[PDB]
RNA sequence: GACCGAUAGUGAACCAGUACCGUGAGGGAAAGGUGAAAAGCACCCCGGAAGGGGAGUGAAAGAGAUCCUGAAACCGUGUGCCUACAAGUAGUCAGAGCCCGUUAACGGGUGAUGGCGUGCCUUUUGUAGAAUGAACCGGCGAGUUACGAUCUCGUGCAAGGUU
RNA sequence: UAUCCUUGGGAGUCAGACUGCGAGUGAUAAGAUCCGUAGUCGAAAGGGAAACAGCCCAGACCGCCAGCUAAGGUCCCAAAGU
RNA sequence: AACAGUGGUAGGAGAGCGUUCUAAGGGCUGUGAAGCCAGACCGGAAGGACUGGUGGAGCGCUUAGAAGUGAGAAUGCCGGUA
C-alpha cells in the first residue's frame, strides 16, 4: 500500500450526518425533531420508561 | 421565426362607419376589433395594426328594450355624494359622440397601448365629418 | 465555553422594558468575545486494533516490499567510523535513491549516528519496526540477523 | 421555393442555403441528413401534402451538434422551505438546407 | 410619527430636484472689472455709480 | 493637458460643499473665481482656495495659460467623520456626525 | 482546527448580485433583495417558459383568422375543413402564410372550402 | 501540538485590570501591519495653516505615518440606452428602436409597448397578510465531545474472541 | 393487479380546515359545534369559478415559437360560433 | 436496450459540492502566490475554470484522514454606514 494512494474497506467508512445546515440537506431548520414539544427542545424528551 | 408588425411596417387605412339604425353595442363591438387591428394578419399584440375609424350619425345610434330610458351613465366625481346620471336618451340627445365612444372605450384594451388605440376613434353627430384628405373608405359591418 | 469566559456574571440589561433583545450574560455564545459553543477539548484519539490484527498488518506490508522487490537483506551493516559520508556511500552502492528504513538486529551506535542526519533515512531496531515506518519509506534495508530476529517474533 | 417540413416534432418553414436549429438527430457534422415529411411546397410550384406531399424530401448538412445557451430552471415553494436548482442546456442540430426536391 | 418606510435613493434626489443654490446676480464692475453685485458697492475697488465710497 | 488640486479632511459636510460645487462646474476659471467671491456659503472661501490652487498648479508645473482654463472635473468626497454625542434630554446622548470633505478641482485648457 | 467564514461567503452572495444586474434599485444592490428578486425571477421564468407556448398559439390563431375572414372562413371552419382535407400544416406554419404569403394560405383556404362545400 | 492567528487566541499581541462606569463591593473596553533599509519627501509652487501639485528617495509613494491587502453597505463625478397621459412586490416572458462588440456564443447594454405576476422568514386549519422578525452591509453566531448502551455496515479471529 | 407479512434501525404526528352525503347539539341559525363517510386543502403548482387554501377540471423531472383534449368557453375587453 | 416512473411539509434514506488543518505523492509561484475587482466560459445542483486588472508571498492538485466545516432571519452580538 501507498500513503498517497490509501483507500478504506467498502462500507467500512459512512459520512457523518450534519443538522442544521440548510434547506437542501433535509435537516435544516428544525434539525429533524419536528415543531415544538417537549422533545424538540434542548436537553429535552422524558427519562426512559 | 414568427413576424412581429413595428412602427415602420405598419399601414393605417382610414375607414368610415355609418351608425344610423345600428345597435350601440353590435357597432361597437366591431370598430372595437378593427381599432385594435384583429382583422389584419399581422396582428401583433405589442403594438397599434388598427385602422383609423371614422364614425358618423351617431345620434341615429339605436338601443334595445326600454334602454333609452333605464340604462343609465353613473359618472363619479370623486366629492362626497357625488354619483351624477344620465340616461341614455339624454345621452344620445345631447352626448351622442361620447355615448359611443363610452361604448367603444370599454370594449378597447386597459393600459397605454388600449388609450392609444381609441386615439384612432373619431366620433361625429351629424353625417358629415372633416377627414375628406385621409380618403377614407366606407366600412360596412359584418354583423 | 460561556463559563470559563473572563466576567459574564450579571444580566446585561433587564429582562423587558428596554425594546433590546433578551440577554443572559455579555459572554453568552452570540456575543463577540462570548463562549464557544462546543469547539475544541482535550482528548486522546488513540485506540488498538487486535493484536492479531496488528501481526497481520507489519506481515502484509513486510510481504508487500518483497513483491515490489523493495526489500534488500544484507549479509551485515557495520560502519566502523560513525561517518554519514560514508553511510551516503553504502546507500548510493545499494541503488537507494529515495527513502528508506535500516533495520538492524539490535540498536547499532554507528549506524544510527550516521543515518541521523541523511533526509528521509530512517534507522530502528528489529523490535522498533512498525507499520507506517515501512509504508512511508521506500526500501527496507534489513541485516540477515535482523530478519531472523523479526521472523522469531511474527512467524 | 420553400417547404414546410416537419422534425423534432415540430414542423419549418426551410429555403435552399437557409441554417436551421433543430432537435438533436442521430447524426455528424458533414452528414447529409434528408427530410421525408413535406407537408407543403411554396413559391412557383405550390404542392399541398395529404399530409405530405408524396415523392418530395429536403436534404441538408449538418453543420453542428451543439447545446444550447444554458437556462437556470430555479423553483421554490414560498414558506414551505421547498427550493430546486436545476440546469439545462438543450441539444440542437445546426443544418443547412441543401436542395427542396419537391 | 416616524417614517413607515425608509426614503429610497431615487425619492431623495427627486426630493432634492430644487434644494440648489443660484448662481450670484452679478455684473462687471465698470471701474474696475471684476464681478460685484447689481445694485451693491464693488468690493474690490469700493466704487458705485462712477463714484469712489 | 490637465492640472488637478485637492484639499483633503477640510471640516465642512459634503453636501454643503456640493451646493456650491455644482455653481462652478464646467465653468472658465475666472468666471468660477467670480461666482465663489459672491456665493455666500462657509464651503465658497475654501472651494476658492482649491481652485486657486489647481490654477497655480497650471501655470508652474504644467506651463499652462491661466486664462485658457476650464473647471473640467470638480467634485467632493466624503472624508473621515468626527463622530461626537450630544446630551439629549432623559439622560440620552444622540450622535452628532462631524463631517468632512475631499475637495479635487482639475483645471484643463479650453 | 478552526474554520473561519473565509471567501465562501463573499463568493456565493457576490454570485446572487450578478445575477440582479440591470434590477432597480436595492434590488441590484443588496444581497437579501436580490437573493429574493431571483428567486421570483425562477419561478416566473419557469412559468412563462410554458405561458410562452400558449402565447405565441394565441397569436397564430389570431392571425389565421383573420386571414381566414378575408377568405370569406371562420378559423373555426378553416380548421375543419384543413382537417377534413388532411392538411397537418400547424398554426405556426398557417399564421407565417397568412403574414409572408398570403396567396399560399389563400389556397389551403380553398382547399378547405373545398371539404366544407361537399 | 492534524491548537488560535487580531470580532480569533487570555479580559489584555498595543503602557489593561488601563481608560471608562459605580458611594462601594464591583463591572470593564477599544486599539496589531510604512519600507529591505528612514533612504520619513532637500528644493520650487498655491495656501495663514491644513492640504495639495511638481521635484527627489524607493522595486513600489495610488507604500507618505490608525502609511501591506483594501470587499460590501454608503457617498459622489462622467455618460451609452430609457424617462414628464403614468396606477408599478418592480420581475418575468414577448418585443421594436438605439448603442456596443464577447471566454464567439441561435452575442452584450438599454428597454417604447404587450401578457402574466400580492417580497422573504416564522407560525398556522388557513398569512400578500391589516400576525411575527429583519434599516442596510460585513464579520461572529446553534446536535458537540467524553464515557457507557444498542443497531447497521466493515475488518480480524472464530466455539471461541479479547486483554 | 403487485401488493402483503415478520424482525430490526430511524422518525415525525397527537391545534386540523372546508366541501358533498348520513346524524347529534343549536333555532333542522352560524365560515358554529361534535361524530360517521368520501374528496380536496394541509403537503399540490397548472386551467376554470373576476379576485378567492378547502368548489369544478387536473397531479408541475427538464427543454420546444408542435399537436389533441378537460372543466369552462367562442360580440369586444379575451383564445374560439355575432 | 426495452418498459415504467420522477409535486411535496414533518420526516426517513441515498449521492455529492465547498471550507480549514494533517499525511503521502506530485506540482505551481517574483517570468508574480493567496486575497481582491471584472467578464459574453464550464458542470444536473452545491459549485469549478480561463483571461485581464490590482496585489506583492505564498498556494494548489491527487488520494486518504480530522473537524471551531457552509447563515438571511434569533426585538441575535460587534463594527461600519444609511
Ligand atoms: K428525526
Ligand atoms: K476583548
Ligand atoms: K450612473
Ligand atoms: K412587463
Ligand atoms: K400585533
Ligand atoms: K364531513
Ligand atoms: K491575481
Ligand atoms: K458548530
Ligand atoms: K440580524
Ligand atoms: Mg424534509
Ligand atoms: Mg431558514
Ligand atoms: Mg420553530
Ligand atoms: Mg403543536
Ligand atoms: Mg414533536
Ligand atoms: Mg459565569
Ligand atoms: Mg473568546
Ligand atoms: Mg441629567
Ligand atoms: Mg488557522
Ligand atoms: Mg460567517
Ligand atoms: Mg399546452
Ligand atoms: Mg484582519
Ligand atoms: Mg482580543
Ligand atoms: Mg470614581
Ligand atoms: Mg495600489
Ligand atoms: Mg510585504
Ligand atoms: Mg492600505
Ligand atoms: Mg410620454
Ligand atoms: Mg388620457
Ligand atoms: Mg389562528
Ligand atoms: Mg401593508
Ligand atoms: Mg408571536
Ligand atoms: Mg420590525
Ligand atoms: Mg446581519
Ligand atoms: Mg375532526
Ligand atoms: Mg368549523
Ligand atoms: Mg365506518
Ligand atoms: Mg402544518
Ligand atoms: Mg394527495
Ligand atoms: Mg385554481
Ligand atoms: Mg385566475
Ligand atoms: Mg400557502
Ligand atoms: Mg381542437
Ligand atoms: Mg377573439
Ligand atoms: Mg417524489
Ligand atoms: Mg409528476
Ligand atoms: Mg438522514
Ligand atoms: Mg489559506
Ligand atoms: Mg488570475
Ligand atoms: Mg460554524
Ligand atoms: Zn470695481
Amino acid at each position: 500500500m501507498k500513503l498517497h494512494e490509501l483507500k478504506p474497506s467498502e462500507g467500512s467508512r459512512k459520512t457523518r450526518n450534519r443538522v442544521g445546515r440548510g434547506i437542501g440537506s433535509g435537516n435544516g431548520k428544525t434539525a429533524g425533531k419536528g415543531h415544538k414539544g417537549q422533545n424538540a427542545r434542548s436537553g429535552g424528551g422524558v427519562r426512559p420508561g | 421565426t414568427t413576424p412581429m408588425a413595428n412602427a415602420s411596417t405598419i399601414e393605417r387605412k382610414w375607414l368610415v362607419v355609418d351608425a344610423a339604425g345600428k345597435t350601440l353595442g353590435r357597432l361597437s363591438s366591431e370598430v372595437a376589433a378593427i381599432l385594435r387591428g384583429k382583422h389584419k394578419p399581422t396582428y401583433t399584440p405589442h403594438v397599434d395594426t388598427g385602422d383609423h375609424v371614422i364614425i358618423i350619425n351617431a345620434e341615429k345610434i339605436e338601443l334595445t328594450g326600454k334602454k333609452l330610458t333605464d340604462k343609465i351613465y353613473y359618472r363619479h366625481t370623486q366629492h362626497p355624494g357625488g354619483l351624477k346620471s344620465r340616461t341614455a336618451l339624454e345621452m344620445r340627445t345631447n352626448y351622442p359622440e361620447k355615448m359611443l365612444e363610452l361604448a367603444i372605450k370599454g370594449m378597447l384594451p386597459k393600459g397605454s397601448l388600449g388609450r392609444q388605440m381609441f386615439k384612432k376613434l373619431n366620433v361625429y353627430r351629424g353625417s358629415e365629418h372633416p377627414h375628406e384628405a385621409q380618403k377614407p373608405e366606407v366600412y360596412e359591418l359584418r354583423g | 465555553n460561556r463559563s470559563e469566559v473572563r466576567g459574564g456574571g450579571r444580566k446585561p440589561w433587564r429582562q423587558k422594558g428596554t425594546g433590546r433583545a433578551r440577554q443572559g450574560s455579555i459572554r453568552s455564545p452570540q456575543w463577540r468575545g462570548g463562549g464557544v459553543v462546543f469547539g475544541p477539548t482535550p482528548r486522546s484519539y488513540s485506540y488498538k486494533l487486535p493484536k492479531k490484527v496488528r501481526r497481520l498488518a507489519i506481515k502484509s506490508v513486510l510481504s508487500s516490499k518483497v513483491i515490489d522487490n523493495n526489500i534488500i537483506v544484507l549479509e551485515d551493516l557495520t560502519l566502523d567510523t560513525a561517518k554519514t559520508k560514508e553511510m551516503a556511500a553504502i546507500l548510493k552502492g545499494l541503488s537507494v535513491e529515495k527513502k528508506a528504513l535500516i533495520v538492524t538486529a539490535d540498536a547499532n551506535e554507528a549506524v544510527a549516528l550516521s543515518a541521523r542526519n541523511i533526509p528521509g533515512v530512517t534507522v530502528v531496531e528489529a523490535n522498533g519496526i512498525n507499520v507506517l515506518d515501512v509504508v512511508n519509506h521506500e526500501k527496507l534495508l534489513i541485516t540477515k540477523a535482523a530478519v531472523e530476529k523479526v521472523e522469531e517474533v511474527l512467524a | 421555393m420553400y417547404a414546410i417540413i416537419k422534425t423534432g416534432g415540430k414542423q419549418i418553414k426551410v429555403e435552399e442555403g437557409q441554417t436551421v436549429y433543430i432537435e438533436k438527430l442521430a447524426a455528424e457534422a458533414g452528414e447529409t441528413v434528408t427530410f421525408e415529411d413535406v407537408l407543403f411546397v411554396g413559391g412557383d410550384n405550390v404542392k399541398v401534402g395529404n399530409p405530405t406531399v408524396e415523392g418530395a424530401t429536403v436534404t441538408a448538412k449538418v453543420e453542428k451538434q451543439g447545446r444550447a445557451k444554458k437556462i437556470t430552471v430555479f423553483r421554490y415553494k414560498p414558506k414551505k422551505n421547498v427550493h430546486k436548482k436545476q440546469g439545462h442546456r438543450q441539444p440542437y442540430t445546426k443544418v443547412t438546407i441543401e436542395k427542396i426536391n419537391a | 410619527a416616524v417614517p413607515f418606510r425608509r426614503t429610497s435613493k431615487m425619492k431623495k434626489r427627486l426630493r432634492r430636484t430644487h434644494f440648489k443654490l443660484n448662481v450670484p446676480g452679478m455684473t462687471e464692475c465698470p471701474s474696475c472689472g471684476e464681478m460685484k453685485l447689481s445694485h451693491r458697492v464693488c468690493k474690490a475697488c469700493g466704487s458705485y455709480n462712477g463714484k469712489d465710497i | 493637458m490637465q492640472a488637478k488640486a485637492v484639499a483633503r479632511t477640510v471640516r465642512i459636510a459634503p453636501r454643503k460643499a456640493r451646493l456650491v460645487m455644482d455653481l462652478i462646474r464646467g465653468k472658465q476659471v475666472g468666471e468660477a473665481v467670480s461666482i465663489l467671491n459672491l456665493t455666500p456659503r462657509a464651503a465658497s472661501p475654501i472651494i476658492e482656495k482649491v481652485l486657486k490652487s489647481a490654477i497655480a498648479n497650471a501655470e508652474h508645473n504644467y506651463e499652462m495659460d491661466a486664462n485658457n482654463l476650464v473647471i473640467s472635473q470638480a467634485f467632493v468626497d466624503e472624508g473621515p467623520t468626527l463622530k461626537r454625542f450630544r446630551p439629549r434630554a432623559m439622560g440620552r446622548a444622540s450622535q452628532i456626525n462631524k463631517r468632512t470633505s475631499h475637495i479635487t478641482i482639475v483645471v484643463s485648457e479650453k | 482546527p478552526r474554520v473561519k467564514g473565509g471567501t465562501v461567503t463573499r463568493k456565493r452572495r457576490k454570485k446572487v448580485l450578478k445575477l440582479a444586474k440591470g434590477y432597480f434599485g436595492s434590488k441590484h444592490t443588496l444581497y437579501k433583495v436580490a437573493n429574493q428578486q431571483v428567486m421570483k425571477s425562477g419561478n416566473y421564468a419557469f412559468r412563462d417558459r410554458r405561458q410562452k407556448k400558449r402565447d405565441f398559439r394565441k397569436l397564430w390563431i389570431t392571425r389565421i383568422n383573420a386571414a381566414a375572414r378575408m377568405n370569406g372562413l371562420s378559423y373555426s371552419r378553416l380548421m375543419h375543413g384543413l382537417k377534413l382535407s388532411g392538411i397537418e400544416v400547424n398554426r405556426k406554419m398557417l399564421a407565417d402564410l397568412a403574414v409572408n404569403d398570403l396567396t399560399a394560405f389563400n389556397q389551403l383556404a380553398d382547399a378547405a372550402k373545398a371539404q366544407l362545400n361537399k
